[PDB]
C-alpha cells in the first residue's frame, strides 16, 4: 500500500497547494479593509475550483520564438521538484527516512534554479532573459546564507536526519537558542522563492519551507503512542508561520537588487558566519555535543 | 433604386454604397476578407450568422456603427432564410463544409443549402445572387466535393437564372487550409504525396483578389447570369509548390512518395477523432486532382481584377510557419518557384 501513501502525500499537498491561495487573497484582501473571494461559494470555498478549471480550458500560446522541448519540461522538473521535498518531512513519522535528509532537501531545492533559468532562455525575449538572469543571481546569492544557517543550526541537532530534529527540540523550541539565526534563516527563505504550473511550483516550495521552518526551529512533542498530537502542533506551526509570510507580502516595499545583493554579502553574509562560529564552538564550550546515532 | 439606396460619399465606411449584402457563411476563410471589402464601402451586411457570437465578434471592427447586422439562423429551416433575405439588394452565398460531418453530409451543404437560398430569395425579391462553386468540381469525380458542388450548381443556376457562379481554382491567403495545410506536415512525418507527387498542377489564387471579384462582380451589371472562372496568374505542379512554400518557411524539405492506398485508409483514420479532422478522405485524391483552364469562362481580368501571383502575396501567410532560425528573413530568399505556364 506503500503507493497509496504517496497519493495520500502528493495530491492533498497538490489541494493544499491549491486551497491556500484563497487564504492569501482573504487575509490580503481584509488586510487592506477589503473582503478577499466571497461569491464565489460560500466565503471563497469555490473560488480555487472556480479559477483551475478555467486555466486548463484556456489555450496555452506558445512564442513562436519557443524552444518547446525546454518550455515543456522546465515545468516537469519545477512541478516534480515542488512535489519531490515534501517526501522527507518528518510529519509524525516521515515518509523516507533518509539519514541525509537535510542535505536532500538543499541539493533538490537548490535545483530550482534550473526552472526558472530555462524560462527566461525558452520564453526568448528581453523581459525573460533578464527576469530569468535577476531571479537566478538572487536565488544562487541565497544558499550560501541557507546552507551556513542550517550548517550552524544541526551542530546542536546531531546530524542531517530530519527526523533527529524533533528528539533535539523536545524540551524547549529551537529558536529559544538560535534566535538570530531564525531571523537570519526566515528572510532568506522569502527570497529565495505552464505558467499554470508556476503557480504550483513556487507555491508548495511556500508551504514546504514554512513546514521546513516548523521542524527545524518550532518543535513538538511526538508521543510514540498518539501521532495525531504532533500533527496538529505541525500544521498549526507551519500556518503560523505561512499567514506571516503573507502577512509581509503586502507590508513592505520590494526589495531592488542592488540591495538586495548588498543586503546579504554585506550585511547577512558576515553575520551568518559570525553566528556559524558562534555555534560550532558553543557545543564544545559546554561539552554539550550531541549524539549522531 | 430605392430612395435610401442611391451610392453616396467617397467610399468611406460611413458613406451608403448601396449594396445591401447577406452573405452567409461569413465566419470562415473567405468569409471574413469579402464581409470586409463589403463593410470598407459602407453597405449593410445581413449576415446570419448561426455559431457562437464570440466566433462572430471578430466581423463587428469592419463596418460603420450600425452597419454588421448579425442574424440568427438555422441551416435547415426554410424559414430562417427567408427572414434573412427579405430586404436584400443581394444576396452572397459561401456556405461550404470541407470535411465531412455527422450531421450536413457532403451534399446537404452543397446541393440542398445552396439551393435552398436561391428560390426563397427570388420569392423575397431579391436582385442578384453570387453564390459560389469550386472550379475543380466534376460531377464524375472520386471525391464528394467535386460531385455535390457541381450538381448544387446546376440547381442554383436553374432556381436563379440571373446567379452569377464564381469558379475559385485555390484560394490562398493567411489560413487558406493549403499553405498552412502544406506546412501541417512538420509534425505529421514524411510528406505522404502520392508517387512523389509529380503528376498534378494547381492554379491558386491570392484571396483578397477572388473577395476584390466579388464586389466587382456585385456592382458589375454583365454578372447575372454568367458564370465567372477565378484563377490565379501562375500554375504549379505540385512537387514545387511543396518544395517551394518548405523553402519559403525555410523548413527542411521530406518528401516522402507514400503509395496511393495507404494514403486512402490513412485519410479516414484522420477523421477519427470526433472533433475537427486534419485530413478526409474527400481531399486525399481532391490535391492530386489538376485543374482545368476552360477558356470560354470569363476571368478576373476580364471582370477587371489583375491576379497577385503567389510568390509575392506569400510571405505574410508564410511568415507563421518559420520559426526564429530564419523568422527575421525577408523575401526572395527562396528560388522564384518554376511555373508551368499553362
Ligand atoms: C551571547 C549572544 C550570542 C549571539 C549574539 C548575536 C548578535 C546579537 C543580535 C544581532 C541582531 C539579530 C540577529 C540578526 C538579525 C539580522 C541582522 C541584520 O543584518 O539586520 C539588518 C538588515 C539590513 O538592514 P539595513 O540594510 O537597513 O542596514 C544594514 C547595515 N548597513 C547599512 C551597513 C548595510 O535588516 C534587514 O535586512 C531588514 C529586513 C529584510 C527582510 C524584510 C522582511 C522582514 C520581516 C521581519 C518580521 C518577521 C521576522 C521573522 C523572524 C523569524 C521568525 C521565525
Ligand atoms: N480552402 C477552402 O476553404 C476552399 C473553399 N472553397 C469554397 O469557397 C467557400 C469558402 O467559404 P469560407 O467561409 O471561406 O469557408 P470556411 O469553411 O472557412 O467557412 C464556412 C462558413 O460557412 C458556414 N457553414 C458551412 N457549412 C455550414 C452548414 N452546413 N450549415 C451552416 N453553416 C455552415 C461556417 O460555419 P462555421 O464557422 O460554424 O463552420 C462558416 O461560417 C465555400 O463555398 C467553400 O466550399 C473552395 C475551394 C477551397
Amino acid at each position: 500500500m506503500f503507493m497509496i501513501n504517496i497519493l495520500s502525500l502528493i495530491i492533498p499537498i497538490l489541494l493544499a497547494v491549491a486551497f491556500l491561495t484563497l487564504v492569501e487573497r482573504k487575509v490580503l484582501g481584509y488586510m487592506q479593509l477589503r473582503k478577499g473571494p466571497n461569491v464565489v461559494g460560500p466565503y471563497g470555498l469555490l473560488q480555487p475550483i472556480a479559477d483551475a478549471l478555467k486555466l486548463v480550458t484556456k489555450e496555452p500560446l506558445r512564442p513562436g520564438t519557443s524552444s518547446i522541448s525546454m518550455f515543456i519540461i522546465a515545468p516537469i522538473l519545477g512541478l516534480s521538484l515542488a512535489l519531490t521535498m515534501w517526501v522527507p518531512l518528518p510529519m509524525p513519522y516521515p515518509l523516507i527516512n533518509m539519514n541525509l535528509g537535510v542535505l536532500f532537501m538543499l541539493a533538490m531545492s537548490s535545483l530550482a534554479v534550473y526552472s526558472i533559468l530555462w524560462s527566461g532562455w525558452a520564453s526568448n525575449s528581453k523581459y525573460a532573459l533578464i527576469g530569468a538572469l535577476r531571479a537566478v543571481a538572487q536565488t544562487i546569492s541565497y544558499e550560501v546564507t541557507l546552507a551556513i544557517i542550517l550548517l550552524s543550526v544541526l551542530l546542536m541537532n546531531g546530524s542531517y536526519t530530519l527526523s533527529t530534529l524533533i528528539t533535539t527540540q523536545e524540551h524547549i523550541w529551537m529558536i529559544f537558542t538560535s534566535w538570530p539565526l531564525a531571523m537570519m534563516w526566515f528572510i532568506s527563505t522569502l527570497a529565495e522563492t505552464p505558467f499554470a504550473m508556476f503557480f504550483m511550483a513556487e507555491y508548495a516550495n511556500i508551504i514546504m519551507m514554512n513546514a521546513f521552518t516548523a521542524i527545524l526551529f518550532l518543535g513538538a512533542s511526538h508521543d510514540p503512542h498518539t501521532p495525531e498530537l504532533y500533527t496538529i502542533n505541525f500544521v498549526l506551526k507551519t500556518l503560523a508561520l505561512t499567514i506571516t509570510f503573507l502577512w509581509i507580502r503586502a507590508s513592505y516595499p520590494r526589495f531592488r537588487y542592488d540591495q538586495l545583493m548588498h543586503l546579504l554579502w554585506k550585511s547577512f553574509l558576515p553575520l551568518t558566519l559570525a553566528l556559524c562560529m558562534w555555534h560550532i564552538s558553543l557545543p564544545i564550550m559546554t561539552a554539550s555535543i550531541p549524539p549522531q546515532s | 433604386l430605392h430612395h435610401a439606396l442611391i451610392p453616396h460619399g467617397k467610399g468611406g465606411r460611413s458613406s451608403v454604397s448601396g449594396i445591401v449584402a447577406t452573405v452567409f457563411g461569413a465566419t470562415g476563410f473567405l468569409g471574413r476578407y469579402v464581409v470586409n471589402h463589403l463593410g470598407r464601402m459602407g453597405s449593410q451586411v445581413i449576415v446570419p450568422y448561426r455559431c457562437e457570437p464570440y466566433d462572430t465578434m471578430h466581423l463587428r471592427p469592419m463596418g460603420d456603427l450600425g452597419q454588421i447586422i448579425f442574424m440568427e439562423w438555422n441551416g435547415k429551416d426554410k424559414d430562417s432564410i427567408r427572414k434573412v433575405v427579405e430586404h436584400s439588394n443581394v444576396v452572397i452565398n459561401l456556405v461550404g463544409r470541407e470535411w465531412e460531418t455527422k450531421n450536413f453530409d457532403f451534399e446537404d451543404v452543397f446541393v440542398k443549402i445552396p439551393h435552398a437560398i436561391a428560390q426563397v430569395s427570388k420569392e423575397a425579391g431579391v436582385e442578384k445572387l453570387i453564390h459560389i462553386s469550386h472550379l475543380n468540381a466534376d460531377i464524375k469525380s472520386p471525391s464528394r466535393y467535386l460531385r455535390s458542388k457541381a450538381v448544387g450548381e446546376k440547381e442554383v443556376r436553374a432556381a436563379f437564372p440571373e446567379a452569377t457562379i464564381i469558379k475559385p481554382s485555390d484560394i490562398f491567403g493567411r489560413e487558406d487550409r493549403f499553405l498552412n495545410y502544406f506546412a501541417s506536415m512538420r509534425w505529421f512525418g514524411g510528406v505522404p504525396l502520392i508517387s512523389l507527387g509529380k503528376e498534378t498542377v494547381k492554379q491558386p489564387v491570392y484571396i483578397v483578389d477572388v473577395s476584390k471579384g466579388i464586389i466587382n462582380a456585385i456592382k458589375d451589371p454583365d454578372a447575372k447570369g454568367k458564370t465567372f472562372a477565378f484563377v490565379g496568374p501562375n500554375r504549379y505542379l505540385l512537387f514545387d509548390l511543396v518544395q517551394y512554400i518548405f523553402a519559403v518557411a525555410y523548413r527542411p524539405f521530406l518528401p516522402y512518395p507514400l503509395p496511393h492506398f495507404a494514403y486512402r485508409w490513412v485519410g479516414r483514420l484522420f477523421e477519427v477523432s470526433p472533433f475537427e479532422p486534419w485530413t478526409t478522405r474527400d481531399k486525399v485524391e481532391r490535391v492530386h486532382m489538376s485543374d482545368m483552364t476552360l477558356p470560354h469562362l470569363p476571368g478576373l481580368e476580364d471582370l477587371g481584377i489583375q491576379a497577385t501571383p503567389l510568390e509575392l502575396k506569400a510571405i505574410e501567410v508564410l511568415r507563421r510557419h518559420r520559426t526564429y532560425r530564419w523568422l527575421t528573413s525577408e523575401m526572395e530568399d527562396v528560388k522564384p518557384a518554376k511555373t508551368v505556364n499553362i
